[PDB]
């Protein structure tokens, strides 16, 4: 730190009083400037750790005491479950997520007109194999035959555009 | 300093480096040549003039003679002067030859022995009061000499006087030589000298069996300026051609530097010789001889990355000029592998037109690999798998079946 | 914001430049800069970390569907387009057009900075006192094609390609699903259909004439290239401080003193450039800290608001929100909430 | 801060110009340290 | 809490006082004060 020497034992086993003073003050100087730093970097460290201590905790409030709606915040996938972790200082979560595996194509339509009536699934999506149509869930394929129960009819059939025409069995 | 891999190892502080890329020192240039510009002076400076006179002013009515368009070579004094104080204040001494010297004046006095401590910058005393005052901010030499041997008579040499009993502290630099008589007491003299009525010049005695610090000493007081101005008197030093376009060592009027010198369309005003940017560093100098503007640039440009698979892996290193075509080059070596990547020339890796993941981040785009003969390789990054989806009007896509998936997330 | 200008410094370059007497004087400094380039590669890898997270969130490039019918609306307009050089939108390409960068590339060669240009270009004298400015792993360019994939994979699969495996489905059934998200039943969306893809174009085009205008609307990205600009700047203006010494200029006083009398005043000047060199580190780093939550913030934000449908008040607009749409920006992402 | 006072008045009082550098130069070193500390701590304070 | 003291720093009078010498002697340093100051406004600005 611009001293004679690093070590404060030289600089008092060759200089008096007066003389060491100065090569001291620049020690001290530098040693603290040195201390300041790494409380300066210690202090940026610990707000970073404590913003990811947060998010953590809002995790473990998230993931694992609820279900998560949030996308990708508790696993990539529709989120079920979570299970926390403790690891050397930190937290690991294990997150259970719903992830479709096999699609399949299918036609479908906005809405389907019975008797020139406007239905619509309320629920799910109008799908068809070919020749008939039945309702599903969108996230997996359950298909059903079209009812009143599973449909709810809204106007006439000339307003929605896509509309086609199946006949409802009983 | 053996290869830039080696900086990187002193730079880590480890024998071994692992696989990545690393920021080295900027892409220095060292000079090939040193330069020295001085004026074109060939007389000697007036040494016998100012230290040979054959009498001298008092310390009161102290003389200032003006020195320029000379030749600051002092070792001529080597043969006949002994100087018993040299002391210099804002300069050492052992420089003194390689500088140039702007406002140069020689004050000349004698006074005795034992006041030659009282010519400094902070010093009190008769001589620092009342007769002779150094500025705080004093840049020159004080020079002083015992003249026992022609300033002393035998029955006394009063031809030298000093001031006694004035008003007020002297201003530095400042003369005074009226001769009004002093009022110590309350009761006010009218010219006329008696009681606490004084004549404030009082001769020295200067005899020769008087005490050392009795005896005269002549002092001479050189103050000038450094390194801000023309400038018109210099050390003994031979001057140079100049050089231009080339990192060199230059001496420009006693200032040192490293740079490459261009000719500036700077236009210097008659009395400015160095120009300075914000950093206050000189930028552009008059030349002392051709009279032409010239700027100056620092010769160190340019940042330097190494890219390296690892020590443990292998030793070879690719090397990214970070300013660089590679279109001689500022390079530190070149071989056979030139890519020109934005980013900066890339020396020592191989190219491929293929995509695939980042594995050493070049930037811009620009990634290293490792892979194989076994090289250093660098491509272009890939963002991912391109496929389209089958969109449609009247089309969707339904799972007909689901995966249960367990991720890891470690915060 | 997203990221900020990654930044390296020689320090033997800015508190010593071409001394050698300075340069070993500086020698029993020695760790202060090591540490100092260490906090300094960490922001500049953070920098890239902060991108990679907001952009590269899906690792599978869905490239725009030539039909182009979605039921009436209109994305041509932040869909990218093949006869700019650059395969950006036009509204990206106005948010790139309204942020001006300290330079226009990353590489300026010597014979450029060469001569009285030095003194003057605020770069050059940057590069010739240390002080580096490193390009972004990802080129604007990557950062388009990441923003397009997202908005194709938005487009035409809705949500299911945040979850993995892309389904299609027609835009206008993702909108009635959005609209049952939101409460209002999917039946208002298909009796109203033209009058929505209506609105949603005419807001489109508000934004193009608030964009095109004199009006900036992106001071957030020009504060962070000023700030950082500034403080390139602070750091090279610095150096003209005596911080106790004779001059500022290390060759003045190299000329003027031996070495004894220089070293004092080569100490004073390396512990002043020293401390500025740790101040503008420590404010880098503060800065980095708040730009690493920016982009944390963005990230969530694209994972929430594009790839899903977020319930979450004023999270994703103000209003119910229905979908958004990425677009890339200088050092930024420019979300556009349709709700 | 290592000079002889930590009070100016002292220094210049007891002092000269070209002595009174040195020590007027220390203080100001260490009270621009002083206010810089104040300063990062504030920023880390206003971060959080 | 929401938002801290919002402070400004005269950095002559921290350091110097009401010394002419002392300012003087501080006008070598210049920028720091700014510095100082523009990241007090700064987080001074952000509290509001
Ligand atoms: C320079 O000259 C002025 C004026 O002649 C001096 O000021 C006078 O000082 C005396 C006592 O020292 C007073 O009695 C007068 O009233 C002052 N007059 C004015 C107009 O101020 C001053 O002291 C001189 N400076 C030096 C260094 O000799
Ligand atoms: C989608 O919007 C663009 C505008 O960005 C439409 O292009 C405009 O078309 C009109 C006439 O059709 C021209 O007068 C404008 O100059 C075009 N603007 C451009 C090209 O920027 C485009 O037609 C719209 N798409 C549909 C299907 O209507
Ligand atoms: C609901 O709001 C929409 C849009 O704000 C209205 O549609 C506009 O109606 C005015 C007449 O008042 C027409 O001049 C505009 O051309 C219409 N805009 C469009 C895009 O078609 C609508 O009338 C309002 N009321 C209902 C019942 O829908
Ligand atoms: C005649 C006036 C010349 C002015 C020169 C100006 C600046 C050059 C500096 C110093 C020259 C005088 C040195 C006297 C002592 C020499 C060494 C010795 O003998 O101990
Ligand atoms: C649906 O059909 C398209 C072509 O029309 C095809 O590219 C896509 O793979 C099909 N999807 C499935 C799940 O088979
Ligand atoms: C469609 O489904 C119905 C009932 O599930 C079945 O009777 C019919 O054969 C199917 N048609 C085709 C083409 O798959
Ligand atoms: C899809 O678009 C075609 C246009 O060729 C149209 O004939 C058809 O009815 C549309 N179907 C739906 C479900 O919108
Ligand atoms: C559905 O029925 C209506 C009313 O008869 C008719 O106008 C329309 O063309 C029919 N759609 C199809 C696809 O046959
Ligand atoms: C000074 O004078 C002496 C005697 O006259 C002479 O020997 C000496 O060379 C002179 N020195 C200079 C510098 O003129
Ligand atoms: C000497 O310097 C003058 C400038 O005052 C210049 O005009 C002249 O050419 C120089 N002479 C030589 C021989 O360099
Ligand atoms: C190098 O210079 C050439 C001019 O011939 C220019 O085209 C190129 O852009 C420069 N390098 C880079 C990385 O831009
Ligand atoms: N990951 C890579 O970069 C890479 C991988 C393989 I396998 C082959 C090659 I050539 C490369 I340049």
């Amino acid at each position: 730190f611009g001293a004679i020497s690093s070590v404060l034992n030289d600089i008092l086993s060759r200089l008096d009083k007066v003389e060491a003073e100065v090569q001291i003050d620049r020690l001290i100087t530098g040693r603290l400037q040195s201390l300041q730093t790494y409380v300066t970097q210690q202090l940026i460290r610990a707000a970073e750790i404590r913003a990811s201590a947060n998010l953590a905790a809002t995790k473990m409030s998230e993931c694992v005491l609820g279900q998560s709606k949030r996308v990708d915040f508790c696993g990539k996938g529709y989120h079920l479950m979570s299970f926390p972790q403790s690891a050397p200082h930190g937290v690991v979560f294990l997150h259970v997520t719903y992830v479709p595996a096999q699609e399949k194509n299918f036609t479908t339509a906005p809405a389907i007109c019975h008797d020139g009536k406007a239905h619509f699934p309320r629920e799910g999506v109008f799908v068809s194999n070919g020749t008939h149509w039945f309702v599903t869930q969108r996230n997996f394929y359950e298909p059903q035959i079209i009812t009143t129960d599973n449909t709810f009819v809204s106007g006439n059939c000339d307003v929605v555009i896509g509309i086609v025409n199946n006949t409802v069995y009983d | 300093a053996l290869d830039p891999l080696s900086e990187t190892k002193c730079t880590l502080k480890s024998f071994t480096v692992e696989k990545g890329i690393y920021q080295t020192s900027n892409f220095r240039v060292q000079p090939t040549e040193s330069i020295v510009r001085f004026p074109n002076i060939t007389n000697l400076c007036p040494f016998g003039e100012v230290f040979n006179a054959t009498r001298f002013a008092s310390v009161y009515a102290w003389n200032r003679k003006r020195i320029s368009n000379c030749v600051a070579d002092y070792s001529v004094l080597y043969n006949s002067a002994s100087f018993s104080t040299f002391k210099c204040y804002g300069v050492s001494p052992t420089k003194l030859n390689d500088l140039c010297f702007t406002n140069v004046y020689a004050d000349s006095f004698v006074i005795r022995g034992d006041e030659v401590r009282q010519i400094a910058p902070g010093q009190t005393g008769k001589i620092a009061d009342y007769n002779y005052k150094l500025p705080d901010d004093f840049t020159g030499c004080v020079i002083a000499w015992n003249s026992n041997n022609l300033d002393s008579k035998v029955g006394g040499n009063y031809n030298y006087l000093y001031r006694l009993f004035r008003k007020s502290n002297l201003k530095p630099f400042e003369r005074d030589i009226s001769t009004e008589i002093y009022q110590a007491g309350s009761t006010p003299c009218n010219g006329v000298e008696g009681f606490n009525c004084y004549f404030p010049l009082q001769s020295y005695g200067f005899q020769p069996t008087n005490g050392v610090g009795y005896q005269p000493y002549r002092v001479v007081v050189l103050s000038f300026e450094l390194l801000h101005a023309p400038a018109t008197v210099c050390g003994p030093k031979k001057s140079t051609n100049l050089v231009k376009n080339k990192c060199v060592n230059f001496n420009f009027n006693g200032l040192t530097g490293t740079g490459v010198l261009t000719e500036s369309n700077k236009k210097f005003l008659p009395f400015q010789q160095f120009g300075r940017d914000i950093a206050d560093t000189t930028d552009a100098v008059r030349d002392p001889q051709t009279l032409e503007i010239l700027d100056i640039t620092p010769c160190s440009f340019g940042g330097v990355s190494v890219i390296t698979p690892g020590t443990n892996t292998s030793n070879q290193v690719a090397v990214l000029y970070q300013d660089v075509n590679c279109t001689t080059w500022r390079v530190y070596s070149t071989g056979s592998n030139v890519f020109q990547t934005r980013a900066g020339c890339l020396i020592g890796a191989e190219h491929v037109n293929n995509s695939y993941e980042c594995d050493i981040p070049i930037g811009a785009g620009i990634c290293a690999s490792y892979q194989t003969s076994q090289s250093i390789i660098a491509y272009t990054m890939s963002l991912g798998a391109e496929n389209s989806v089958a969109y449609s009007n009247n089309s969707i896509a339904i799972p007909t079946n689901f995966t249960i998936s367990v991720t890891t997330e470690i915060l | 914001p997203v990221s900020m200008t990654k930044t390296s410094v020689d320090c033997t370059m800015y508190i010593c430049g071409d001394s050698t007497e300075c340069s070993n004087l500086l020698l029993q400094y020695g760790s202060f800069c090591t540490q100092l380039n260490r906090a300094l590669t960490g922001i500049a890898v953070e920098q890239d970390k902060n991108t990679q997270e907001v952009f590269a969130q899906v690792k599978q490039i869905y490239k725009t569907p030539p039909i182009k019918d979605f039921g009436g609306f209109n994305f041509s307009q932040i869909l990218p387009d093949p006869s700019k050089p650059s395969k950006r939108s036009f509204i990206e390409d106005l948010l790139f057009n309204k942020v001006t960068l300290a330079d226009a590339g990353f590489i300026k060669q010597y014979g450029d900075c060469l001569g009285d240009i030095a003194a003057r270009d605020l770069i050059c004298a940057q590069k010739f006192n240390g002080l580096t400015v490193l390009p972004p792993l990802l080129t604007d360019e990557m950062i388009a094609q990441y923003t397009s994939a997202l908005l194709a994979g938005t487009i035409t699969s809705g949500w299911t390609f945040g979850a993995g495996a892309a389904l299609q489905i027609p835009f206008a059934m993702q909108m009635a699903y959005r609209f049952n998200g939101i409460g209002v039943t999917q039946n208002v969306l298909y009796e109203n259909q033209k009058l929505i893809a209506n609105q949603f174009n005419s807001a489109i085009g508000k934004i193009q004439d608030s964009l095109s205008s004199t009006a900036s609307a992106l001071g957030k990205l020009q504060d962070v290239v000023n700030q950082n600009a500034q403080a390139l700047n602070t750091l090279v203006k610095q150096l003209s401080s005596n911080f106790g010494a004779i001059s500022s200029v290390l060759n003045d006083i190299l000329s003027r003193l031996d070495k004894v009398e220089a070293e004092v005043q080569i100490d004073r000047l390396i512990t002043g450039r020293l401390q500025s060199l740790q101040t503008y580190v420590t404010q880098q780093l503060i800065r980095a800290a708040e730009i690493r939550a920016s982009a944390n913030l963005a990230a969530t934000k694209m994972s929430e608001c594009v790839l899903g449908q977020s319930k979450r008040v004023d999270f994703c607009g103000k209003g119910y929100h229905l979908m958004s749409f990425p677009q890339s920006a200088p050092h930024g992402v420019v979300f556009l909430h349709v709700t």
